RNA sequence: AGGACCGAACCGACUAAUGUCGAAAAAUUAGCGGAUGACUUGUGGCUGGGGGUGAAAGGCCAAUCAAACCGGGAGAUAGCU
RNA sequence: GCUCGCCGGAAGACCAAGGGUUCCUGUCCAACGUUAAUCGGGGCAGGGUGAGUCGACCCCUAAGGCGAGGCCGAAAGGCGUAGUCGAUGGGAAACAGGUUAAUAUUCCUGUACUUGGUGUUACUGCGAAGGGGGGACGGAGAAGGCUAUGUUGGCCGGGCGACGGUUGUCCCGGUUUAAGCGUGUAGGCUGGUUUUCCAGGCAAAUCCGGAAAAUCAAGGCUGAGGCGUGAUGACGAGGCACUACGGUGCUGAAGCAACAAAUGCCCUGCUUCCAGGAAAAGCCUCUAAGCAUCAGGUAACAUCAAAUCGUACCCCAAACCGACACAGGUGGUCAGGUAGAGAAUACCAAGGCGCUUGAGAGAACUCGGGUGAAGGAACUAGGCAAAAUGGUGCCGUAACUUCGGGAGAAGGCACGCUGAUAUGUAGGUGAGGUCCCUCGCGGAUGGAGCUGAAAUCAGUCGAAGAUACCAGCUGGCUGCAACUGUUUAUUAAAAACACAGCACUGUGCAAACACGAAAGUGGACGUAUACGGUGUGACGCCUGCCCGGUGCCGGGAGGUUAAU
């Protein structure tokens, strides 16, 4: 019974992109930014309570941030989690 | 088992094949198969102890029931098998119990022979017991040194010992080499010789053989440079020294033996 | 001409790994020597 | 059957020619030897300095080996520049 | 965009390993790029990397490491026992198609399947750090069958030819479909099956082992392939409509037969050979303790899950390695069509590329090439190179000898192409029909067609038909060393090395010895037909003396002399 305490935490963000919209339309699949742990089932229940809707199943992933340099100094973004998250049918917000 | 093969190859010239046309073509008996490691000379530390060692083909194991201590329960051989772990050959027998084991071979040992061990053993070869009850004089082999050590004697191709004397509690025995040694009569041993004695007929002519008989080349010592070996030097093929161990101790003859733990068993040294 | 360096991240580890050094005394006797000098990087496994 | 032959790959380095500030801190061009076996190459692992291993040449050991590298002694010492 | 050139057992595609954002979008040209730059692995920004099934992780070990105890050791600590991890190995199962600029067996469609859990059901002996089995293994050959694959026809659909001809032996393309499932084959192995009993499998066994007795010849097990299902689906030339001149949407015909046949599969097969050829888990049996009413297991149903982590991209390389976008090196997977013995040799296919300065000019001298009159090695240290030869099939072919070889000895023959033989023959293949049988994916049958040498003979062009490439010079005398082998990563490849046997020697196991501060290593899981060391080198003939010296093996009578 994933505790809402950790749960509400887990999610980082919803994301926007062409492919995101494209999954949205062709499949009703939601397109997000979420934590480092962000295990699939975690995400499942998370969005499931957070939109009161009927998740089908998700795809997990790992971004690799770019190692850009910032003036002279070099850096690299800490990585995060998108996910291909869909339902059999749903109303998007 | 002797056949000269025909000199079709420069390099097949002096070969000598050693063919027992009775050796069982096929796979050994699982109940005696055991994993083996190629040491190549190394030690626990890993340093190569014994030299020219290494390579050699994969090579299974056949735990020898040297002890053969099973008494009163008889067995019959079923197959003589070839083992690269020996120069002799191994013979699976079937104890009346049904438990199975290879054994090493007397010469006349063939398929269809029924034996066992024990002090009341028959005197047909292959059986074994201690030489308190083995009659004197008999030519035997496969001999223990201490009671129940298992047997480290005459273990080899066409090996066997003939009794020279039996000393009350004791017995002196003619090693196939020529030293005679007291051994306790309760030390067990197997009657008869060993077959297969023709190994020496093989000449391993191709470099390949010893290669795949697991032999590194061995230097002609002095040929190398002084840099490491006792022998050495020579602005071309010169010794002018003494033959000594590769650590410096004279060879071509030095009495080096000093056990003294057992020398009281050295009745007459080997020549 | 197949020159000196060849790569293996696995072999990096089993070569000079963090666990490697810290498991042996002498290894345990380097981390300071650099921390003494204050290297950014302890070893090469990052 | 063959430590067989001819000869692909593969491994090797015999001859010459560039090339020797070169494209490469050893190449390629013309060739050339082996080409089922002492075959050969990965991946894994083992071996340590007056040590290792070496089908021996004093070889080879992170290009670097008649004693690896690196730290220290130690600013070694220098009837010599 | 056009034309041209180049590769293609790769300069193509896919991977590991490494790379660790470079890929694509958009954007700019400082610098980076060796010229210019509008282009980019270059600057900036955004994006994209989706796994119950593909790896990893995971279960197990493998050679290895570490190491409680301990043993050994100045202290470090050596070492191993229990253990315990450590892939290049083994272990449950996914695919076709579509899908984007950028991924995809993970996304969409459809069809799978596999592994636990959960319960419901009825059946109910299960269960193990342990028993056994299996997993399970070498090399060399050799088929055969199939198949991808490839060829032709049939088919469709397109078309009628830029100049002689070109409505047909016409021309151009296409002529498709997974897993699994059910089939169960060519094939391969296999005696089954029952009862009894037994010092065996560390107890225990009902199992493996064995003994017997019986008792019947069948079953079992394996195993590609092909066939039905798959798959009335999709794909699928093309067509059509729209245009973002880049793709959308719908329709989408035909989509079969035959041939040829793998370095692939049946193959862990078979058959042979000695050099004698991992393990343990996963799996199956078994029972101990224990409980066997419970539990647990059998299975039918139903249900659920099947974490993460990896996942783009690059790769014979501009991204890996060597300081460069590198003429050097880096394994694995695939493997077309043309002649061809052919993974090559040439030249194309899909593909891909045209190597980041260019342009003129045409002396020397180079550097690679080709070309050559007579001469034909006189050149040169040296016939170095170059040249010169080379193939296939046949004839014929020495010295000498370990009888094998040499010996591709040499030397010569001949070779295109068309026709006929014989409008394709030999051969291979096998249609239909005919039957035969326990009915099959059965068999004899017959040869339909089709594929298809080679030879002979005929005829004939050239100068030449091994026409290109590709593709040994050979002789003869010998020194050396028997050679296959090794060798100086980088100036040397042999005679140097090793090597087969041979002898010497040393050594009978807590063996010698080597390392080891000692434990304890390897030897050797061996017991002298064994191993060490040395010397030497196949083989055939042989291998003499000098024991003074110097070492070694022995003998001790006396001189000799420490420590006490």
């Amino acid at each position: 019974m994933i505790r809402e305490e950790r749960l509400l935490k887990v999610l980082r963000a919803p994301h926007v992109s062409e492919k995101a919209s494209t999954a949205m339309e062709k499949s009703n699949t939601i397109v997000l930014k979420v934590a480092k742990d962000a295990t699939k089932a975690e995400i499942k229940a998370a969005v499931q309570k957070l939109f009161e809707v009927e998740v089908e199943v998700v795809n997990t992933l790992v971004v690799k941030g770019k190692v850009k340099r910032h003036g002279q100094r070099i850096g690299r973004r800490s990585d995060w989690k998108k996910a291909y998250v869909t339902l059999k049918e749903g109303q998007n917000l | 088992a002797v056949v000269k093969c025909k000199p079709t190859s420069p390099g097949r010239r002096h070969v000598v094949k050693v063919v027992n046309p009775e050796l069982h073509k096929g796979k050994p008996f699982a109940p005696l198969l055991e994993k083996n490691s190629k040491s190549g000379g190394r030690n626990n530390n890993g340093r190569i102890t014994t030299r020219h060692i290494g390579g050699g083909h994969k090579q299974a194991y056949r735990i020898v029931d040297f002890k053969r201590n099973k008494d009163g329960i008889p067995a019959v051989v079923e197959r003589l098998e070839y083992d690269p772990n020996r120069s002799a050959n191994i013979a699976l027998v079937l104890y009346k119990d049904g438990e199975r084991r290879y054994i090493l071979a007397p010469k006349g040992l063939k398929a269809g022979d029924q034996i066992q061990s024990g002090v009341d053993a028959a005197i047909k070869p292959g059986n074994t017991l201690p030489m308190r009850n083995i009659p004197v004089g008999s030519t035997v082999h496969n001999v223990e040194m201490k009671p129940g050590k298992g047997g480290q004697l005459a273990r080899s191709a066409g090996t066997y010992v003939q009794i020279v004397a039996r000393d009350g509690a004791y017995v002196t025995l003619r090693l196939r080499s020529g030293e005679m040694r007291k051994v306790e009569a309760d030390c067990r041993a197997t009657l008869g010789e060993v077959g297969n004695a023709e190994h020496m007929l093989r000449v391993l002519g191709k470099a390949g053989a010893a290669r795949w008989r697991g032999v590194r080349p061995t230097v002609r010592g002095t040929a190398m440079n002084p840099v490491d070996h006792p022998h050495g030097g020579g602005e071309g093929r010169n010794f002018g020294k003494h033959p000594v161990t590769p650590w410096g101790v004279q060879t071509k003859g030095k009495k080096t033996r000093s056990n003294k733990r057992t020398d009281k068993f050295i009745v007459r040294r080997r020549s | 001409m197949k020159r000196t360096f060849q790569p293996s991240v696995l072999k990096r580890n089993r070569s000079h790994g963090f666990r490697a050094r810290m498991a042996t005394k002498n290894g345990r006797q380097v981390l300071a020597r650099r921390r003494a000098k204050g290297r950014a990087r302890l070893t090469v496994s990052k």
